[PDB]
């Protein structure tokens, strides 16, 4: 898996690595699960989701 | 905003109402308690850099129903490459007095990373774009807050689908050619907002244009992505006083 192709499978963001090797990461706010590639709020208001919509559908 | 509609309360809650002696000036977009991302231009005939204002929360600017949020702009910082009354360059990182407090309607949308933004974010072709600003081209600004979704365009797309400045590497263009639907002066500093996998990202900047949904041309938008570290840097700096800060860039 390469960043630059399918965003190397992450859903936020993908560093490369020496190596066939590769490095989800999250933004502040979010854990990274241990399928490697996921990433789940950490927090109430985690940036770029709309309360009311994340609510409308929990 | 033409052609768009009603953004419904709470579901833009990262735009941002910057007002100068309580009249609007322009859109902003939060990315953190205390920044707020604009445009350049924006700021080009402030005289007096402490009135000032962002609001958080608005929606109906008809009404208050006590989820807004103020607060003093306590620094404008513009790239050193901006040049007033021109185009290129075209953002502002703005530091709030004091944190807003985050709640349901207002949330930061994410400020990407550089290479995320370039080799996934650029290839979302539609976005949203909101603001308070002018429903037609020589019309009245909007009372409720309106967003549009927006294809984005290859520049060299755009260059040939368009018939006055450059389209450069720090822009984009987005919308439409059809005089239906666009953004409009103000708009300026508004978010362009793009979705991937349940996430929202700021990718742009309300910039520039031609007119209004005028036929044969797209909206042109601050390509944010090349100012990321430029933003995380000064994001990470303590503020200085006097308002008005123009850091170099890169
Ligand atoms: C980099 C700004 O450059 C420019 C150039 C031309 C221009 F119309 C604008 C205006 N902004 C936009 C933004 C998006 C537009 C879009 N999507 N479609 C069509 C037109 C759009 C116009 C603007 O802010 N103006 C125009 C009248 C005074 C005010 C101003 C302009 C410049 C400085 C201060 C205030 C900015
Ligand atoms: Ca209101
Ligand atoms: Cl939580
Ligand atoms: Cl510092
Ligand atoms: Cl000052």
């Amino acid at each position: 898996l390469i960043c630059v192709n399918e965003n190397g499978g992450c859903e936020q963001y993908c560093s490369d690595h020496t190596g066939t090797k590769r490095s989800c990461r999250c933004h502040e706010g979010y854990s990274l699960l241990a399928d490697g590639v996921s990433c789940t709020p950490t927090v109430e208001y985690p940036c770029g989701k709309i309360p009311i919509l994340e609510k409308r559908n929990a | 905003i033409v052609g768009g509609k009603v953004c419904p309360k709470g579901e833009c809650p990262w735009q941002v109402l910057l007002l100068v002696n309580g009249a609007q000036l322009c859109g902003g977009t939060l990315i953190n308690t205390i920044w707020v991302v604009s445009a350049a231009h924006c700021f080009d005939k402030i005289k007096n850099w402490r009135n000032l204002i962002a609001v958080l929360g608005e929606h109906d600017l008809s009404e208050h129903d006590g989820d807004e949020q103020s607060r003093r702009v306590a620094q404008v910082i513009i790239p050193s490459t901006y040049v007033p009354g021109t185009t290129n360059h075209d953002i502002a990182l703005l530091r709030l007095h004091q944190p807003v407090v985050l709640t349901d309607h207002v949330v930061p949308l994410c400020l990407p990373e550089r290479t995320f933004s370039e080799r996934t974010l650029a290839f979302v072709r539609f976005s949203l774009v909101s603001g308070w600003g002018q429903l037609l081209d020589r019309g009245a600004t909007a009372l409720e807050l309106m967003v549009l979704n927006v294809p984005r365009l290859m520049t060299q797309d755009c260059l040939q689908q368009s018939r006055s400045p450059n389209i450069t590497e720090y822009m984009f263009c987005a919308g439409y050619s059809d005089g239906s639907k666009d953004s409009c002066k103000g708009d300026s500093g508004g978010p362009h907002a793009t979705h991937y996998r349940g996430t929202w990202y700021l990718t742009g900047i309300v910039s520039w244009g031609q007119g209004c949904a005028t036929v044969g041309h797209f909206g042109v938008y601050t390509r944010v992505s090349q100012y990321i570290e430029w933003l995380q840097k000064l994001m990470r700096s303590e503020p200085r006083p006097g308002v008005l800060l123009r850091a170099p860039f890169p």
